[PDB]
């Protein structure tokens, strides 16, 4: 019944620049505002209370400000551990609303990805069906194309991706595609191709084997 | 030191009920405000529930009428009765101290994960992803498992029980058009350890009781 406002909802900065975040309440709430920062498959940690007081253990780089309805976040010298999504929530009030967060991610120079492939197991094709995994390992930006190629046929739709959390020592990405195909059509074709296109590469780097 | 200890998540038939508890350490329940949060996956936190010290109880909108929040005293313990449960209730659930005071959650259970869905459990296929020359790169080569249709979230995968924790990347879940989940788990290890280190994935998942040891070697 307070609504808090983040702003931005998404945020890319680099190692050493000074972050600020805003948080906007509804309606004034004086000092009763409070920041978290949540890195994925992990509980929030707090990080402020009372709009400016740091917690117990907290580095000095992070610091918060503002009383009534703006308030701001700042991590005044941004480090590579410090990827996460940040929340402010109010408790000036029933019931305890947080904003939406801001997605904090860290911008590192290019970095191209190392492109491994790896054949369907023997084990699996008991079983009648085939998955054949590209690896994209450590690599900056996120996007990336990967195209799949079967005996030079490019594959639509049989394919999906997972993305790793950012790396939290060099902010670099790895990245899985898996073809999955019946056994049928395994055993019914000999190139399996990864085609991968990325920023860091001057062309697309191609990565088979033969069945 | 401090610490909130979650129980009771998992897998629940819509329109079923469950019990979370929240064990803590290192302060008294009961004398403290007391709060369960719960964040839908990929989504924000929203707030559930609040117990005051002496006894005062106030629910979200969502929840009032379905869900209790207690405490037992002796046992230290924090309480959410779960009642009527939808899709919708579907969230990592967290136990945190509020501070009475500024109402800041200062600390955190590690929470846990309640899926509601009428789909049945299924345990995970292990199958080995070998290394090879496509796979090598100077000195360093790649090998990990792919962990295969299963249901629900989530799957912990460790490497040499526990002592591989270096150059591990273990991949986000995703949700396959079987309704299963699939994920892989890779470790780069240095390429001339391959004929001379076992290398073995430790799959574990929890809501079917599988405990899946695989062995990975060259080919």
């Amino acid at each position: 019944d307070i609504q808090m406002t983040q702003s931005p909802s998404s945020l890319s900065a680099s190692v050493g620049d000074r972050v600020t975040i805003t948080c906007r309440a509804s309606q004034s709430i004086s000092s009763y505002l409070n920041w978290y920062q949540q890195k994925p498959g992990k509980a929030p940690k707090l990080l402020i209370y009372a709009a400016s007081s740091l917690q117990s253990g907290v580095p000095s780089r992070f610091s918060g400000s503002g009383s009534g309805t703006d308030f701001t976040l700042t991590i005044s010298s941004l480090q590579p551990e410090d990827f996460a999504t940040y929340y402010c929530q109010q408790s000036y009030s029933t019931p305890l609303t947080f904003g939406q967060g801001t997605k904090v991610e860290i911008k590192r120079t290019v970095a191209a990805p190392s492109v491994f492939i790896f054949p369907p197991s023997d084990e699996q094709l008991k079983s009648g069906t085939a998955s054949v995994v590209c690896l994209l390992n450590n690599f900056y930006p996120r996007e990336a194309k990967v195209q799949w190629k079967v005996d030079n046929a490019l594959q639509s739709g049989n394919s999906q991706e997972s993305v790793t959390e950012q790396d939290s020592k060099d902010s670099t990405y790895s990245l899985s595609s898996t073809l999955t195909l019946s056994k049928a059509d395994y055993e019914k074709h000999k190139v399996y191709a990864c085609e991968v296109t990325h920023q860091g590469l001057s062309s697309p780097v191609t990565k088979s084997f033969n069945r | 030191e401090v610490q909130l200890v979650e129980t009771g998540g998992g897998l629940i038939q819509p329109g079923g009920s469950l019990r979370l508890s929240c064990a803590a350490s290192g302060f008294t329940v009961s004398s403290n405000y007391m709060s369960w949060v719960r964040q839908a996956p990929g989504k924000g936190l929203e707030w559930v529930s609040v117990i005051y010290s002496g006894g005062s109880t106030y629910y979200a909108d969502s929840v009032k009428g379905r869900f209790t929040i207690s405490r037992d005293n002796s046992k230290n313990t924090l309480y959410l009765q779960m009642n009527s449960l939808r899709a919708e209730d579907t969230a990592v659930y967290y136990c945190a101290r509020y501070d009475g005071i500024y109402g800041e959650l200062d600390f955190w259970g590690q929470g846990t994960l309640v899926t509601v869905s009428s789909a049945s459990t299924k345990g995970p296929s292990v199958f080995p992803l070998a290394p090879s020359s496509k796979s090598t790169s100077g000195g360093t080569a790649a090998l990990g498992c792919l962990v295969k249709d299963y249901f629900p979230e989530p799957v912990t995968v460790s490497w040499n029980s526990g002592a591989l924790t270096s150059g591990v990347h273990t991949f986000p879940a995703v949700l396959q058009s079987s309704g299963l989940y699939s994920l892989s788990s890779v470790v780069t290890v240095p390429s001339s350890s391959l004929g001379t280190q076992t290398y073995i994935c430790n799959v574990n998942h929890k809501p079917s009781n599988t405990k899946v040891d695989k062995k990975v070697e060259p080919k």
